[PDB]
């Protein structure tokens, strides 16, 4: 019920700013090309 | 450019849509995806405190403090939208978005932005609340891009999310609003960007009615095909009629 659904948002939440955190260092690459 | 229509948790058919568009999009994908994915110690990731606007501070100072909520939750660089704004709903409904958005504390991109500031900064009549779309041409596609305008004391700024620090937040020291949008037209230039339209929409009520959405474009403008002269001319008279509740 209401208690394992917290548990996967919290699990979704980490991997999705461990995913963002990769996800901006690639377009910052990605955008440096462009820039040079 | 996926749109998380399932609330939360993310439903198994959007977060595995997500995780394929990554693996597809880095170069070493699926190494990185496996990195993560049912990653024993990933950092429990803290949650940033919801700015409020207190009597001790000032204006600049605590619009700043909503900038820096919004680059706290970071630009959504995943491919997936985490919370579904639908652009025509009333502002009612959307507040209840902009609410869910600072439970759950995800990164959000340009329209969550524009919704995120409208909520923020509701409650504050010496601030002006209107939406400035973008539509622009770059190595043969269109791409859109909306951000919140504000004006305040005889001042035009901004608030937004973008991919790029000069397509946001604009501090409040532009005399005109022709200023601000030319501002915009001279950043996106160095990204080698053409504007083709600017939108502007009407002041977002503080005290909307139950049914009243946003407005988005009250003033559209084909900027590519208009004269620098023109384009202020139209500016200026657009917005001194908002400026007069007109």
């Amino acid at each position: 019920q209401k208690s394992a659904q917290q548990e996967l948002k919290q699990r979704q939440r980490a991997e999705i700013y461990a995913l963002n955190r990769v996800m901006t260092e690639l377009e910052q690459q990605q955008f440096d090309e462009f820039c040079k | 450019f996926h749109v998380n229509k399932s609330g939360f948790p993310i439903d198994s058919h959007t977060w595995e849509r997500m995780w394929m568009h990554v693996a597809k999009v880095h170069p070493k994908g699926g190494e990185m995806v496996g990195a993560i994915r049912n990653a024993a110690f990933l950092a429990k990731p803290s949650i940033p405190q919801v700015p409020n606007y207190r009597l001790s501070m000032t204006i600049p100072d605590w619009l700043q403090a909503i900038q820096n909520y919004m680059k706290t939750l970071q630009y959504n660089h995943t491919g997936t939208q985490f919370f579904e704004i639908r652009k025509m709903r009333p502002l009612s409904g959307l507040m209840e978005t902009a609410k869910e958005m600072t439970r759950e504390s995800l990164p959000i991109k340009c329209l969550e932005a524009v919704i995120l500031g409208i909520y923020l900064t509701n409650g504050q009549p010496s601030i002006e609340r209107f939406p400035i779309s973008f539509k622009t041409y770059f190595s043969g596609n269109y791409f859109h891009h909306v951000v919140l305008g504000i004006y305040c004391n005889g001042r035009y700024g901004s608030l937004g999310m973008s991919r790029r620090a000069e397509l946001m937040d604009k501090p409040l020291t532009f005399r005109t609003l022709s200023d601000l949008i030319f501002d915009f037209e001279d950043s996106y230039k160095k990204y080698l960007h053409t504007v083709k339209k600017v939108k502007i929409g009407l002041y977002v009520p503080h005290e909307p009615h139950s049914f009243q959405p946003i407005e988005w474009k009250q003033l559209v403008l084909n900027v590519s095909k208009m004269l620098r002269a023109d384009i202020r001319k139209e500016l200026e008279k657009y917005a001194r009629d908002m400026r007069m509740k007109i």
